[PDB]
């Protein structure tokens, strides 16, 4: 229940503001910057600010803080969801999130803000629906918003019905400094870019453990996702009733389902780090990486970031496979590898000097994270059964999907 | 410079002209404007704000800005006097009590230096009942002959019938346009 | 081709489930 | 600057009026007090272009509290726009009527609110519910006198499920206060 949502800037200048209820004066935004500065200087800065009896919730954007001032005890979750929807709409409409587009599309920005929500209650949130009624370069509102199916616009015609799926896998491993993995969770991502004619209703079917158990086929490799979140077009009633994933696919790229379950398997890459740091004399980087993934799978664009000393200089790298580059801005050496086949063993030997004068304050031990991304690999073993594409007119669809495995929160605790 | 484009535009008609809508409230000003623009007796609520429209006749687009005679809208008539070249006055021949108020409003409006080049245009409204005055009694009561340097013409127009609107429009066009 | 796994054709449903 | 903008706004050219409106909007967004030009833009309010109507409505909403006296010359325009055939225009007029923080403005908008309460368009129904909720928040006594509680309650048991949800949220907000 934010009184007014405004877009700020890095210098504190409000790029654009639009009051929704009028219960909060527009002058409260000026005091938001000093409050944020005081909180940052004292560590008390929070996204949800509080200017007396009015709370100015702000979200750190790419170039400006999306401050949404509120007066009463409005739904914080609802305000956050509205801000996220507005950010997504802006990203869809404007490819750049900076001050360049804030002052360049104000004429359409004001109309979009007015149409998005009224009296603090959001009304329009579909990017396609908003673009079909508000454009930067007006007819009556589309019937899709008024109709029940607000995620699949009717009347779409395409020469061919091709849908591109993406089996995105996020391998997050939390290995402590003792060598034991604490947080090992893999979050699935079923994103499909449906581009066909009409408004077909997708009939999702995969090798789900729950579905296999219900159908009596709970003996093969079935993916048991601890948390599965359906898309907006996905009907929750069918999923709750018999796990039937029946919903109208969106027009374009959309996230239908997102699996999320813990992983009890060994990490795809086993990295052993050695720190032979002398007392203000030299430093040793005994980094050894072992590929625990299948040999048939190669990790493309693997970048194992090893945090080097903050004041370290004149470093020498003695590695075997993969180029190592030290970035002064990042204050660490990333073990960049173009192609890393499964089972590969890369050994590195860092050697650099240190300044004679010791540091005045400690800098901490940031965890070592890798940027491995091996596609065409299904670590979870979940196999899609079929995709029920049904249209009233009747057409033969040719859906496509690719399985991509990448490294997410694969951070290794430093010694 | 060259005026070939201006001559070409004037050969087929380029002049538009302007007009204003003033008078007492419920004096047929909105009905008169609707008849001039559309041509039907359209029922409308009181003119809280103002009515803006344009009328095309004799190749001249004389825009008419109807203004109500309400107390809250009477002081707002000065806003529409800016960038205004014409003015049409709606009289209430059937409203004897409001006749004095309309005359006072017309005198106050005519006592402004800004509205000096606009010729007088009084429409004999309420021309549907026997109580309506003629084209001379209304003018005598309003004192149109005492308006020095003002070209005032008395025209009787009935909102229900629509007769006399053409005569008033022709008189206004003759007062504004003095060409062949 | 494309990095991250080549696109593969998908069926319409589980034909073995009737 | 100000004089040139006023002269451009007091002209009969659509391109010049649009340029003046864009300049005024840019000045207002940049932190320029354009409330003094609100009476000048009052005359250039009833325009056929939808882009200019939205800018005029936004300026009036942002210049309504600053110049409540100058806002009395927009009731007729709002009444005329409340019957626009385009659903977008009607929704914009309904939103602007409820967004105007004028005590004497909402009193004359009760009839348009009642007319738009039974709007067939789900977007129109949602806009009418939002305007009713805004009027109730601004004036609970006015909302009670207009009898919008019964209309809000009946909106829940109707079609336009997004409109039903908007009406339910409006009724909860009215009951919340
Ligand atoms: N029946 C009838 N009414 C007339 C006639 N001439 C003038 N009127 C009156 O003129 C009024 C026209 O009202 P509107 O259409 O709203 O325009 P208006 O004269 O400016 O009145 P306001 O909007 O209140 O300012 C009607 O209410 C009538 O009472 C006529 O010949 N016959
Ligand atoms: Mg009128």
């Amino acid at each position: 229940s934010a009184s007014a949502v405004y877009v700020l800037d890095l210098k504190g200048k409000v790029l654009i503001c639009r009051n929704y209820r009028g219960d909060v004066d527009m002058s409260e935004v000026e005091h938001f910057m000093p409050i944020l500065m005081e909180k940052e200087e004292e560590g008390m800065l929070s996204p949800i600010l509080a200017h007396g009896g009015v709370r100015f919730m702000w979200i750190k954007h790419n170039n400006l803080y999306l401050v949404a001032t509120s007066k009463k005890n409005a739904c914080v979750s609802l305000v956050f969801s509205f801000l996220y929807k507005v950010v997504q709409v802006f990203s869809e409409y404007f490819k750049e999130l900076e001050e360049e587009s804030i002052r360049d599309n104000f004429v359409i920005i004001y109309e979009l803000l007015d149409e998005l929500m009224d009296f603090g209650y959001p009304q329009t949130t579909d990017s396609k629906i908003l673009q079909e009624y508000i454009t930067q370069e007006a007819p009556r509102p589309p019937a899709t918003v008024t109709n029940a199916v607000s995620w699949r616009s009717e009347g779409i015609k395409y020469r061919k019905n091709e849908v591109f799926l993406d089996v995105i896998e996020a391998v997050n491993l939390l290995v402590s400094a003792n060598g034991n993995v604490l947080r090992s969770e893999i979050v699935g991502s079923i994103k499909m870019r449906v581009f066909l004619s009409g408004m077909p209703e997708l009939r999702l079917g995969l090798n789900d453990k729950v579905l296999f158990d219900n159908t009596g086929r709970g003996k093969s490799k079935s993916v048991e996702l601890e948390d599965v979140k359906f898309h907006q077009c996905v009907r929750l009633s069918r999923f709750e009733n018999d796990r039937t994933i029946s919903f109208i696919p969106p027009d374009g790229e959309f996230e239908l389902m997102s699996y999320r379950l813990n992983t009890h398997v060994k990490p795809l890459i086993w990295i052993e780090s050695v720190i032979e740091k002398h007392s203000h004399s030299r430093i040793e980087y005994m980094v050894k990486a072992k590929s625990q993934f299948k040999r048939r799978s190669t990790a493309n664009n693997v970048e194992i970031h090893i945090p080097v000393p903050n004041d370290a200089d004149s470093p020498k790298f003695k590695t075997t496979v993969g180029s190592v580059k030290w970035v002064p801005e990042n204050s660490e050496i990333v073990w960049s590898v173009k192609s890393f086949p499964g089972g590969k063993e890369y050994l590195m030997r860092a050697h650099f000097g240190l300044p004679s004068v010791e540091a005045e304050d400690k800098e901490g031990k940031p965890p070592i994270s890798v940027k491995f991304e091996i596609p065409y690999f299904t670590t979870s073993g979940i196999q899609v059964r079929y995709l029920k594409i049904i249209e009233k007119s009747g057409y033969q669809a040719l859906p496509w999907v690719r399985y991509i495995t990448q490294n997410g929160d694969y951070q290794l605790r430093t010694q | 410079g060259n005026i070939f484009a201006n001559l070409f535009k004037g050969l087929f008609g380029k002049k538009e002209m302007r007009i204003l809508m003033v008078g007492l409230d419920a004096a047929g000003k909105t009905t008169i404007l609707y008849k001039l623009k559309l041509g039907e007796i359209v029922t409308t609520i009181p003119t809280i704000g103002f009515n803006v429209e344009t009328v095309e006749y004799k190749n001249i687009s004389f825009t008419v800005w109807d203004v109500g005679g309400q107390d809250k809208i009477r002081p707002l008539w000065r806003h529409y006097f800016q960038n205004t070249q014409g003015l049409i006055f709606v009289v209430d021949s059937n409203d004897r009590e409001r006749v004095n108020e309309a005359r006072e409003e017309l005198m106050r409006m005519l006592a402004e230096d800004e509205l000096r080049d606009a010729v007088l245009l009084v429409f004999a409204n309420k021309q549907d009942l026997p109580n309506a005055m003629n084209a001379a009694e209304i003018t005598d009561k309003l004192g149109l002959h005492s308006l020095r340097h003002r070209n005032w013409y008395i025209q009787a127009t009935c909102a229900t019938s629509g007769d006399g609107l053409y005569e008033g429009l022709d008189w206004l066009s003759n007062q504004l346009r003095n060409q062949k | 081709d494309r990095k991250g796994g080549s696109y593969s054709q998908a069926a319409g449903s589980d034909s073995a489930q009737s | 600057e100000i004089f040139e903008l006023k002269a451009e706004l007091n002209s009969d050219k659509k391109e010049k009026k649009k340029e003046a409106v864009k300049k005024v909007i840019a000045s207002m967004t940049v932190g320029k007090d354009v409330s003094a030009l609100f009476p000048d833009v009052v005359n250039c309010m009833q325009t056929d272009n939808l882009e200019l109507k939205k800018l005029v409505y936004l300026y009036l909403m942002n210049y309504a509290k600053s110049q409540p006296d100058m806002a009395i010359m927009a009731v007729n325009t709002f009444v005329k726009d409340c019957e626009d055939p385009n659903p977008l225009i009607r929704a914009l007029a309904v939103r602007t009527m409820g967004c105007i923080r004028v005590d004497k403005i909402t009193e004359y908008l009760c009839e348009p609110l009642r007319k738009c309460l039974k709007d067939e368009d789900p977007y129109v129904r949602k806009t009418a519910a939002v305007c009713v909720a805004k009027l109730h928040d601004i004036n609970a006594q006015l909302v009670e006198d207009q009898g919008f509680l019964d209309t809000l309650k009946d909106l829940i048991s109707d079609s336009n499920p997004m409109v039903v949800a908007n009406a339910v949220a409006a009724l909860s907000e009215i009951a919340e206060s």
